[PDB]
């Protein structure tokens, strides 16, 4: 198990580690997290009590590196670190544990939330959505914006998200117009899973990716993103059987954990209502379809 | 955005546009089959894309033929529709090429514009009024080409006639939806007002009788209150 350690908790601050979170106070003596999976990314996230604007997090795997917290009071957050020196590393830990002054990732055996959120998300493909090559952890937050959302302000804090365009060349082949833009199987199969993401587990990475930081950041280019990358496959006649199976699975596990409260800005009305009534793949959701109509019947 | 009351007079200034009617494209009769059962027979449709300013008529003669072993011909419509416009306006030198299309149907949006992606500089627009282009067919020389049509044709007319030697635009769409408001409401009456006095006849390369200016204000004014007669008719108001 491994450990992310803080310098210290200056600021009043509720501290976030995957679907885990827990209220520090200003000057609480906190010095970190312990007992941290290994295998899995994990996202650490922070909401500063004097301005919930303040909502940012860190994208990080603990086999790349070990890596700390510290407040810096000029930047106004808590900002990720590399320690590059194991042995000072391990002897910081080993102090802060001794002295209990570090929450322990509160893992139930029988919960495989985190594993079913992340089955497929990858550091190092995180590190080309957000592009920032001399750390090994990827910064997120609230704010920022999707290349695809500034094409309709700066380019090296964007979300590089694969750009989904319905009505786009990409989407529609010269001759194929009525064809493509009602099937969308070629878009999906040929030009996406072939051409760009290579197989399905990529394609499910970036959308369990844009999931999570929808919800942990309420990032609303990410939102759009998760909802594109649903309504491609529900919108394709022509789906591999696992990709479909998966999907499901995947879907279930992102409505099951969504905060109940967060439904009406987090979840897009007309793609839902087309994925699970009028699409191709209306019938081929079965586990999705039965959680979202128990859980938000309302939206539907 | 929507072409509406407000934003009216864009229609006549010097950005060529065409609207784009897909009403008489998909045309049927609904007809009882030996066994009771219900069947349509379908007949030839046209599009209709007209400059406002010109009056220059692109009517494209829809065959039954396109309809032959395809399903969900409403849908197929729209498409159809779609990649016509399309294809006129590739076969259109650039200098001709339309800025906008406005739609008379919002079912058009998505069809058109995924047909026209290789022209983004295009607007295409949807239309807050209520156009009566579906009256057309009441025009009794397009309707003649389109019925006797045995294969797809494109067949160009100037659906204003002359009017334009004597008025502007803005007057002579007015008159133009006027005569096809009263088609629409009432074919009958519509078509006595305009041949009541054999003397005013249709030159053989116009669609509408020859009136005088006065003869028009009369005939005008027929039309009105035939829409208001058939208004009064409908609603008992
Ligand atoms: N597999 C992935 N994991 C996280 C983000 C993006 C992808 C796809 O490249």
């Amino acid at each position: 198990m491994n450990t992310v350690p803080f310098t210290s908790a200056p600021i009043e601050v509720t501290i976030g580690i995957d679907q885990y979170s827990f209220n520090v106070k200003e000057n609480q003596p906190f010095h970190g997290i312990k007992d941290i999976p290994i295998g899995h990314v994990h996202v650490i996230h922070f909401q500063h009590a004097d301005n919930s604007s303040m909502r940012y997090g860190y994208w990080f795997d603990c086999r790349m590196g070990n890596f700390y917290i510290q407040y810096d009071p000029k930047d106004g957050l808590y900002k990720m670190m590399e320690e590059r020196d194991g042995a000072k590393f391990e002897n910081i830990v080993h102090n802060f544990k001794e002295r209990q002054m570090m929450v322990s990732y509160p893992k139930i055996d029988e919960d495989d939330t985190w594993y079913n959120l992340t089955e497929f998300v990858q550091m190092d493909k995180i590190r080309k959505i957000v592009r920032k090559d001399e750390n090994q952890f990827s910064y997120v937050d609230s704010s920022m914006t999707t290349v695809q959302e500034n094409e309709l302000s700066d380019p090296a804090h964007s979300l590089n998200y694969t750009v989904i365009n319905f009505k786009s060349r990409e989407a529609i082949r010269p001759g194929h117009e009525m064809e493509d833009f009602l099937d969308k199987s070629y878009y999906l199969n040929t030009v996406m899973l072939q051409g760009i993401f290579k197989n399905s587990s990529n394609y499910f990475g970036e959308l369990q990716f844009a999931f999570l930081n929808a919800m942990f950041f309420g990032n609303y280019g990410s939102s759009l993103q998760w909802h594109a990358m649903i309504e491609l496959i529900c919108s394709s006649a022509t789906v591999p059987k696992h990709m479909l199976d998966k999907l499901d699975e995947i879907l279930y596990y992102q409505i099951k954990t969504l905060p109940e409260q967060y439904s009406d800005i987090l979840l897009n009305e007309r793609v839902w209502n087309i994925c699970l009534y009028s699409s191709f793949q209306k019938n081929s959701l079965h586990n999705t379809e039965k959680i979202m109509e128990n859980k938000y019947p309302e939206l539907l | 955005g929507a072409m509406n009351s407000s934003n009216y007079a864009e229609l006549f200034n010097n950005d060529i546009k065409l609207f784009v009617d897909d009403t008489n494209v998909y045309r049927v009769t609904v007809h009882k089959t030996f066994e009771g059962n219900v069947a349509t027979k379908a007949i030839n449709g046209c599009i209709f894309t007209l400059n406002p300013k010109t009056g220059h008529l692109f009517l494209k003669i829809i065959h039954t033929s396109v309809w032959a072993g395809q399903k969900r011909l409403s849908q197929l419509a729209k498409w159809k529709t779609a990649e016509e416009v399309s294809a006129l306006v590739r076969s259109l030198p650039k200098e001709e090429q339309p800025k906008q299309i406005i739609v008379t149907r919002k079912a058009m949006l998505d069809p058109l514009e995924v047909h026209m992606l290789d022209f983004p500089n295009i607007a295409i627009r949807p239309t807050e009024l209520r156009l009566p282009f579906s009256a057309a067919m009441s025009i009794d020389k397009l309707s003649d080409v389109v019925m006797k049509a045995t294969e797809p044709q494109m067949v160009l007319f100037n659906i204003y006639d002359d009017w334009l030697d004597r008025i502007s635009s803005y007057t002579a769409f007015s008159r133009l939806t006027l005569l096809l408001r009263a088609l629409k409401t009432n074919e009958e009456s519509a078509k006595m007002i305009l041949l009541s006095d054999p003397t005013i006849t249709i030159k053989s390369y116009h669609l509408w009788p020859s009136f005088t200016d006065e003869q028009w204000i009369t005939i005008e004014s027929q039309m009105r209150d035939l829409i208001l007669t058939e208004y009064g008719r409908k609603y008992n108001v």
